[PDB]
């Protein structure tokens, strides 16, 4: 009954397509290397004394 | 860019006629000679009266 009358037919696909660049064509995304650094001190301190 | 490594020939010549003589034969037929039914041409040759 539930079946009856029913069919199924194919209509559409897709590819998993990629190309190999041997030769290189695209470039995506790029990467930077930078160096933010900072200078550290070292200060004095009060004196002890002794008698 | 696209990057691939190439091997280049550079050919270099040129064809010169000097003598203005030149003679040309030309053969057809060759093949049915040989296959076809060949023999004496005989040219009959009117000394049986019709002229």
């Amino acid at each position: 009954a539930a079946l009856s009358g029913l069919t199924v037919t194919g209509v559409g696909y897709s590819l998993e397509a990629r190309l190999t660049n041997i030769n290189q064509l695209e470039m995506g995304l790029l990467i930077d290397s930078d160096v933010q650094k900072q200078g550290f001190m070292i200060p004095t301190l009060p004196p002890l004394v002794i008698v | 860019q696209r990057i691939g490594r190439e091997i280049r020939l550079t050919p270099r010549y040129r064809y010169f006629n000097f003598l203005p003589i030149m003679l040309v034969i030309n053969v057809i037929n060759l093949e049915e000679a040989i296959a076809q039914r060949t023999a004496l041409d005989v040219n009959e040759t009117q000394v049986t009266p019709a002229s």
